[PDB]
């Protein structure tokens, strides 16, 4: 019923607008506590009570810090109508979201000699390898591949890859592979179908999230989720700086609505989740209305308006 | 008159494909003579930190070097073989042109990317520390001198090879001090060469963009780790590591052009290896040496042999043997 709503930068407020409209059309029984953009405590307590949020975009990570959103899940799944150089793809990208080079540990050791620390610990390494294998079974996935550069970063990635192999033994039902990132990146664009579930540290998840997203139709359609031990925040999967900050009434709501459906499935209103999801996927398949990013000529509320037309018709 | 090139055939299929490159060169009557050396690291005084002296000495004289695939060493303390080669010759720029081969149907056509990767610093630095129990620290360092050097190299390469744009790839929104200094040294060079159009993109954005529409990129220069992974991404756009050349520019006019694919010893010695990777690298080599007229032919015949489709090796989907492939290119250049 109650969900924390962080509209975020750029078109985030516009995107979340579409979610509310669809939810009104589908008569979704969730009330959103909009919190706009210290201030994190108010949001934090909202999370502590609601335990589930939807958000747009050491900047915001201190939020991830506070709510301990250590795992990031991104679903890359081709949409039936939306045709790309890679069709019928279905992967999930599990990415550890708090460590690495993302804490802003940087100094000058001499003039023009900048040093940048990358941290990885056994605690969070395991935590995401366990999460990854939990995910894979709880969703029926076959295998999980651990991506790394442990032949160069022997201690750090090596500690990551090790924890992975330790958790891989407690889950014998699921195959376990390991692949080096520079190869795993080449493989995703030649033949992405060899992969099932990927698990990686922070920086490699930033690379593969957005590379994978391009395979399936771009930032406009690829959704994502970030989990804690208690909370679950739902967002978009491709979070590069120019993800969708460019435009007004041009943005593609496909990514957040599908993320909103996933949020409803987390809230166990699995009805509305499957309705909205199906409404979105069919509107795309018919191919009448499509936003510019998908090669169509259609405003953002044009797409949103037709989505509701379809979802209201399913209700009746 | 005649140029002597240091030749490192390496392991696995390496000596097969390097004989192919030699014969094809002879077929095109290229003024190249070969000096065969091996670089497998010998155990230095009290450890294992050095390559054979005859290798060092030969490459210092010949300046040009052609390197096949190298077995990954299995010795206990053995370091990366390209690490040693990188340190002893100060190979700071790793150039990787990726152009779709007309005869190889891939989902990406009309791609013409050159990635210039910095090869000395970045996340691939030797420094890693166990801070406390279960907590590991890895050091990425960017220096001003190394950044300016690679930036300067990228613009020079665009000038000499008639490329219009240089794009600087970075993650300076996350690593604001380290990558920021890479950006700002890139900008300084950019302001000095305004005949080259210069922009900056973020790494993550590029990968998304590269997978959708690679036609929008020209040369890309970036710190070490980003290069290592994005160079293999673009490779995967044209066919894979079997058809991508790769050179490495170091100090004292030393350049080592290499194949980047595996030693692949499951087909080793069976006359089934595809030597177009090494050969295209050997074209870069010939271009680096000024033998443009020899390079243009050799490269032109290899491209033809592939567009034809009659002679193709198992790995590219064909049934023919390396020997047949190598012979068609030879017979194709002789009438040229
Ligand atoms: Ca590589």
């Amino acid at each position: 019923f109650p969900v924390t709503m962080l509209p975020g930068d750029g078109v985030g407020p516009e995107l979340m607008h579409a979610v509310k409209e669809v939810f009104k059309a589908a008569a979704v029984p969730v009330e959103f506590q909009e919190h706009h953009l210290e201030k994190l405590e108010q949001v934090l307590s909202s999370m502590k009570e609601n335990k589930v949020a939807i958000i747009g975009k050491s900047y915001d990570m201190r939020l991830r810090r506070k709510l301990d959103l250590f795992a990031n899940v991104v679903h890359v799944k081709s949409l039936p109508g939306y045709m790309t150089r890679h069709n019928n793809l279905d992967l999930v990208i599990i990415r550890e979201q708090t460590e690495g080079e993302y804490s802003s540990l940087e100094h000058e050791s001499a003039r023009g000699v900048i040093e940048c620390l990358k941290i990885v610990t056994r605690a969070k390494s395991q935590r995401i390898a366990k999460f990854a294998f939990d995910y894979a079974t709880k969703k029926g996935r076959g295998k999980v591949t651990a991506v790394h550069k442990a032949n160069i970063m022997k201690l750090g990635d090596g500690l990551f890859l090790q924890c992975c192999e330790e958790v891989a033994e407690l889950y014998p039902k699921i195959k376990f592979e390991t692949m080096i990132i520079d190869n795993c990146c080449m493989q995703l664009v030649q033949n992405p179908y060899q992969f099932d579930v990927l698990v990686m540290p922070n920086l490699y998840g930033n690379i593969i999230d957005n590379l994978a997203a391009g395979l399936v139709g771009g930032a406009g359609v690829v959704p994502g989720e970030s989990y804690s031990a208690e909370y679950a925040v739902f967002e978009t999967g491709a979070r590069h700086p120019f993800a969708q900050a460019v435009g007004r009434n041009i943005a593609n709501p496909t990514a957040m609505l599908l993320s909103a459906s996933n949020m409803l499935r987390h809230l166990n209103l699995e009805y509305h989740s499957s309705m909205i999801a199906d409404a979105v996927k069919k509107v795309i398949k018919v191919g009448k209305v499509r936003t510019s990013d998908m090669g169509g000529y259609a405003t953002c509320h044009d797409f949103t308006e037709e989505i509701c037309r379809r979802v209201k018709d399913l209700d009746e | 008159g005649v140029q002597t090139v240091t030749l490192i055939p390496g392991d696995g299929i390496g000596p097969e494909i390097s004989a192919a490159v030699m014969k094809i060169f002879d077929a095109a009557k290229a003024p190249i003579q070969w000096e065969e050396r091996n670089v497998t690291a010998i155990q230095g005084p009290g450890g294992k930190w050095m390559i054979p002296s005859e290798a060092k000495e030969s490459m210092d004289k010949n300046k040009m070097g052609l390197k096949g695939p190298l077995k990954t060493p299995i010795a206990a303390g053995h370091p990366s073989m390209n690490l040693l080669l990188r340190k002893t010759f100060d190979l700071y720029a790793n150039v990787r042109p990726c152009v779709s081969i007309e005869g190889y149907k891939t989902p990406y056509t009309d791609v013409n990317i050159v990635t210039i990767r910095e090869n000395t610093e970045g996340e691939y630095s030797g420094i890693e520390h166990v801070i406390v129990d279960g907590v590991v620290q890895s050091i990425k360092l960017i220096t001003e001198g190394a950044s300016k050097r690679i930036a300067e190299f990228a613009f020079e390469y665009a000038r000499n090879n008639h490329r219009s744009n240089v794009t600087a790839v970075h993650k300076a929104n996350i690593m604001r001090m380290s990558d920021g200094l890479f950006l700002q040294k890139c900008r300084e060079v950019a302001e000095s060469c305004k005949d080259i159009k210069f922009n900056e993109m973020y790494l993550d954005t590029v990968c998304l963009n590269m997978v959708q529409d690679p036609s929008q990129f020209d040369v890309l220069v970036m710190p070490n780790l980003y290069g290592d992974i994005l160079s293999d991404l673009c490779a995967g756009l044209i066919g894979g590591l079997g058809v991508t050349p790769s050179g490495n520019i170091g100090a004292n006019g030393v350049a080592i052009f290499e194949s980047v694919h595996g030693t692949a010893p499951d087909i080793a010695g069976k006359d089934m290896a595809n030597p177009t990777a090494l050969l295209l690298s050997a074209v870069m080599m010939l271009r680096h040496m000024g033998l443009f007229d020899h390079a243009a032919r050799i490269e032109a015949a290899c491209f033809a042999t592939i567009k034809d489709g009659k002679s193709l090796t198992k790995d590219l989907g064909g049934n023919a043997k390396c020997s047949d492939f190598t012979e068609e290119i030879c017979r194709r250049v002789k009438d040229l």
